[PDB]
């Protein structure tokens, strides 16, 4: 079970999914149209994994992107690697949910989701080795909040046994937009915590706070994060694609990267993190790397390490690294960071090594990360979606949508749940 | 679905309209006479529109489908002198025999519903020529009754023929310091009335908070009715710019109707656009929209006679038209949030609804305001529109006590159930608003 | 017996066999002047087995063209490979049968009859191979369902050890112009059924949903359609003309792909159905075939596989294909479509192998069916007749004509008797 599918949907998410598709073709080596060009065979494994073979050595990139608007659609099409795409592989409909989760997955996505499925079958049909389900949207607008869910959800009970990877980016508190995004969020979650068994913290605000800090962007702009999740991606995945020391699959992360199947939801973080220009002085050491993971600047949860208390820990290596300077390493945070890390693991450590080299770096790490900091997070949306419908603020409208207050409260009552699992477990 | 129909109703309304497509035309580089002209170039086509609101035919004629109801002759002279009614079909215009009365008291009476049925086939056969609807607007004034009226009673007439759309209802308000006819307050009570009955969305706008924008912001002597429309013309723009062009964030039509009401019963929002300055001040000042951010919560900008600061603040619709930086809409919420000036309800602190588009915002030459890159819209709801209302409700009272102009109603075919009832309506949305405004 | 004669008529029945004459040249290589172009010995065959070898190496197809109108004749004439025909061939009479099967078999046929009857006697003298006879009209036009029926019984009559197989269209339910329309259609069938021996399903409707679902065509038109009934018929000829693994006869169709003789109406269904532009992203291969064939947007009888129960199919298939890929997919359809399979074959399989390569195409499908579908469609065809005859409508044509309420009544209840023999065999 090698092959791995790609799903894109929601205003965000459709540029992540084309971000990733060039950060994969960069790393194995592919023009955008079709043509053959890595060196040797495993990059020919890496299209069988990710892409279909065409008639006249044509590549076409396994991706289903759905989303409420041709505009998004055209857009992704004019990106570089944007332009081959079989008319079955994306379906799009009209018009617009409107940043609401409820009339998301229940009008503008009842109406589409037939087709989005018998598709997702036939390329199962076709796709015979697959094992994971890569979701690539965003929780805060309501229509990829909505749209993205019922995907997972559809999946979840048409096949269960496929993983399910989930890069949705989370509601940002910094954002003072709309009250309909965190709530919207939330009631998403509270179905993807039983849909996805695969979930990545990613938060606008930690992206907009990693490029104002690493890139020192004037406007933190969705191309740059878009292209520092996908490299994050194109990694994760290429830990069990390209060879290495030792390869994670999705199942390993499963049975070893969360202690119990309630939890699915998991903080990264990635490095070098260099600024623009300093790739001169910065040297590309194990030492600097596992002070950039346990650091709260270089994380994109974006989470505290002195605030939150270490569950688990895992990290994943890609170029010329060395097996005693990780073990070194993690000995060391294991000894000055007991305290963070809990006691009945006792030890935390979860480490892959790919020989290969990375895409323009000497070496690249990817950490994920299960601490007692998300429960902050669901406290947090859990207030705001608690204060935001004491007055039925915007919610009469949900309600001639036809939800009821009592699926609200138990979907709070649920976070609460959970958060009270993570406080076991206690911080 | 897409597909959006705007309707014109009383004189006010049609120069409002006539002012909208002018600037309609004006952004897609389409002149006023016909074929084309040009395109559907570039993207004047998809995304549309101009195919939501300009009906493509055969040729590539782009026709504005718009309903011209009026019971002057006057007006329907005026839009027929220029060069839109070439562009408009014979059909889409409704000429008007004669007026009811002065101004209300029989254009909502049976004399209305007259015309009103042959106007309500028109729109039935213009639904079979276009199939799809967004959402229905309505462009009329408060200081004419038969506009008020006549829009009214076609509100009421397609809400209870479809009721699945959203309505988009312009009404004028005049000012409470002159009143260019007696006949406003008892007009204005019972739109109140027919609001209560069926109501989406109603715009409220002051034209003495507009003449006092021109004559300071834009330097203007004299403000005419002409550059009031004009204005009009690009808040309206600017709000549906949201599904003419493409954005980062495009919000639906029917995304504003479920993400302004809150509560069972609310239906006027504010509406706040800026910048709005002068050509030479556009050509000396070059700030960002951080700064037009701040700007537009002054009551300045608000084009009505209410002051945000002083009524309590719920969540807004913030639009933004042309290049958009996230780092100055960052600073702009950060800002607002260290303000802490107007009343953080728990409820709404979290919101100020985005709209992204990546148009830059036109102007017409005629407006005194120069063409910006750069524009933002505060979509409010404020507690102030509750004390004009309660102003306006206490000159009704003494003018229906007067029994002055009630003798006159009743001979029209009036009741004195009928105004009390109005007056009852809008006393509850007064004590609404204030009920609302109070459980902070 | 490797000859095959082709009769046309009807309005649209013309312009048919003028799109097969076309395809069957373009399939073995000829000028529409009668030079020869083929190469280099299977294509005389075919030439002595459907057209004319005339003198200086001419070439005239063997067609008998019949319809009430010089301006059909015209037009197959002005056609492109429509220039050169012995004006025995082909004749034509005046003026019209109003859309009236009664009277365009019982008036406007009485009078060609004769003369058609000695022209098909004279060519079968001339013929000394002949197997089969393919009749093209369209069943929806009285005048040709009446023609093609009275043309079709007096063939059956003549020599009933030939084989009859007809493409006859079938009318559209959603064309409501004119009620007498499927009423005529019906009573053709009503003596069709006894007539022919073999007869393929087309619909209308089923083709303006192909042909916008795969060649997305604005307005329906009957050229394309035309040429895909053409295609299917060249494949179903060619499985025996052309060489290949194994040539099935129209013989071997009737001992093979019918269980009881009242049974003759059969489902047909073409592959690959490619959209237009996506030829470079499709791949030919054999499942798709399959999922093609299977489904039932790809059908033009119109079936559905969910509703009908599968008593019998058939596939045959032209190109570079593997007997184990085919065995293996019939095995797969077989274990996931048992339910819809009957039980008493037990296991349905007719397949055919042409080794050459079929036209512009690496490889050609042709599936065959027999659901419980056809019963459900003469059902609605026999409500139809009935909710527009109790009013009386339009009777008074065919008082005057001379048919009978009871023999109406008879059609009816002979449509019944096949309905409880396609239900014995229950859906």
């Amino acid at each position: 079970m090698r092959e791995i599918i790609h799903i894109s949907t929601g205003q965000c998410g459709n540029q992540i999914g084309a971000a990733f598709w060039e950060t994969i073709c960069g790393e194995h080596g592919l023009d955008f149209n079709g043509t053959y060009h890595g060196h040797d065979d495993i990059q020919k494994e890496r299209l069988n994994v990710y892409f279909n073979e065409a008639s006249s050595g044509k590549w076409v990139p396994r991706s289903i992107n759905v989303d409420l608007e041709p505009g998004t659609i055209d857009a992704v099409r004019n990106s570089a690697i944007g332009n081959l795409f079989r008319p079955d592989n994306y379906i799009f409909g009209q018009s617009s949910a409107g940043n609401v989760w409820a009339k998301g997955h229940y009008t503008e996505g009842a109406e589409l989701v037939d087709s989005v499925m018998d598709v997702i079958r036939r390329e199962a049909e076709g796709c015979d080795s697959l094992q994971g389900f890569q979701i690539t949207h965003s929780l805060g607008g309501g229509t990829g909040s909505g749209m993205g869910t019922l995907l997972i959800s559809k999946i979840r009970e048409e096949f269960p046994d496929r993983m399910m990877a989930t890069f949705s980016v989370l509601p940002s508190p910094k954002t003072s937009d709309t009250v309909v995004e965190p709530y919207n969020a939330t009631l998403s979650v509270h179905q993807l915590v039983e849909h996805s068994d695969e979930t990545f913290c990613i938060d606008n605000e930690a992206l907009y706070d990693i490029c104002q800090r690493t890139l020192k962007l004037n406007q933190p702009s969705y191309g740059d994060l878009n292209n520092l999740v996908s490299s994050v991606m194109s990694g994760v995945t290429t830990s069990l694609r390209y060879p290495g020391q030792l390869n994670s699959d999705l199942r390993k992360l499963a049975v070893n990267l969360v202690p119990f199947p309630r939890l699915h939801f998991f903080m990264v973080g990635y490095a070098p993190l260099t600024a623009i220009g300093s790739q001169s002085f910065r040297s590309l050491t194990v030492p600097e790397l596992t002070q950039q993971m346990f650091d709260a600047k270089n994380m994109m949860a974006a989470a505290d390490p002195r605030n939150g208390r270490y569950l688990t820990v895992a990290a994943f290596f890609r170029g010329k690294v060395s097996v005693k300077e990780v073990e070194d390493e993690m000995h060391k945070v294991q000894s000055k960071n007991s305290d963070y890390f809990v006691e009945w693991i006792p030890n935390n450590v979860q480490t892959a090594v790919c020989s290969v080299a990375p895409q323009g770096l000497d070496m690249a790490a990817t950490f994920i990360a299960n601490s007692t900091s998300i429960q902050e997070l669901f406290k947090r949306v859990g207030d705001q979606f608690s204060a935001m419908f004491k007055r039925k603020a915007f919610l009469h409208w949900y309600t001639s949508e036809g939800m009821d207050e009592l699926e609200f409260s138990e979907a709070e009552s649920n976070m609460n749940d959970l958060v009270s699992e993570y406080q076991q477990y206690q911080e | 679905m897409r597909e959006v129909i705007s309707i014109n109703v009383g004189q006010a309304g049609c120069q409002i309209g006539n002012a909208c497509w002018e600037l309609y035309s004006l952004e897609h580089g389409i002149k006023p006479d016909g074929h084309l002209e040009d395109g559907l170039s570039k993207p004047k086509g998809g995304e549309e529109g101009f195919s939501t609101f300009f009906h493509e035919t055969g040729y590539g004629k782009f026709v504005p489908r718009a309903i011209y109801v009026d019971l002057e002759p006057n007006v329907i002279d005026e839009v027929r002198n220029g060069p839109y009614k070439d562009l408009f079909h014979p059909e889409q215009l409704i000429s008007g025999k004669e007026d009811a009365a002065n101004n209300y008291a029989r254009g909502h009476y049976t004399v209305g519903r007259e015309i009103l049925g042959d106007v309500l086939d028109r729109i039935r056969k213009l639904a079979d020529q276009c199939d799809g609807l967004q959402g229905f607007l309505f462009t009329h004034s408060l200081g004419g009754g038969t506009g008020s009226g006549l829009g009214s009673l076609l509100l009421e007439e397609l809400s209870a023929e479809y009721g699945k759309k959203s309505k988009l209802e312009f009404a004028v308000y005049p000012a409470p310091q002159v009143s260019t006819s007696v006949v406003e307050p008892y007009n204005t009570v019972l739109t109140t009335h027919t609001t209560l009955e069926h109501a989406d969305c109603t715009f409220m706008v002051d034209n003495e908070a507009i003449y006092d924008m021109c004559k300071r912001n834009l330097d203007i002597p004299r403000p005419s009715f002409a550059n009031l429309n004009n204005l009009i013309a690009q808040v309206v723009s600017s709000v549906t710019a949201s599904l003419r062009f493409d954005g980062s964030l495009n919000v639906d039509l029917n995304e504003f109707q479920t993400n302004l009401v809150p509560y069972p019963r609310i239906h006027f929002p504010l509406v706040s656009y800026s910048p709005v300055l002068s050509k030479s001040k556009a050509f000396h000042e070059s700030n960002s929209v951080s700064e037009i951010t701040n700007a537009c919560f002054e009551p300045g900008n608000q084009m009505v006679k209410c002051d945000p600061r002083d009524g309590k603040y719920m969540a807004t619709c913030l639009l933004y038209r042309g290049d958009v930086v996230t780092r100055d809409v960052q600073r702009a919420v950060e800002q607002v949030k260290n303000k802490k000036t107007v009343q953080l309800v728990d409820w709404c602190p979290t919101g100020f609804k985005i709209g992204i588009c990546y148009e830059p915002p036109t102007a017409t030459p005629n407006s005194q305001l120069a063409t910006v890159d750069r524009a933002v819209c505060m979509l409010s709801n404020t507690t102030s529109i509750a004390e004009a209302w309660k102003r306006i409700d206490r000159k009704f009272d003494l003018m229906y006590a007067k029994r002055a102009f009630v003798h006159w109603y009743v001979g029209e075919g009036m009741e004195e159930g009928e105004f009390t009832e109005a007056r009852e309506d809008l006393a509850a949305l007064e004590r609404d608003y204030i009920e609302v405004g109070a459980d902070s």
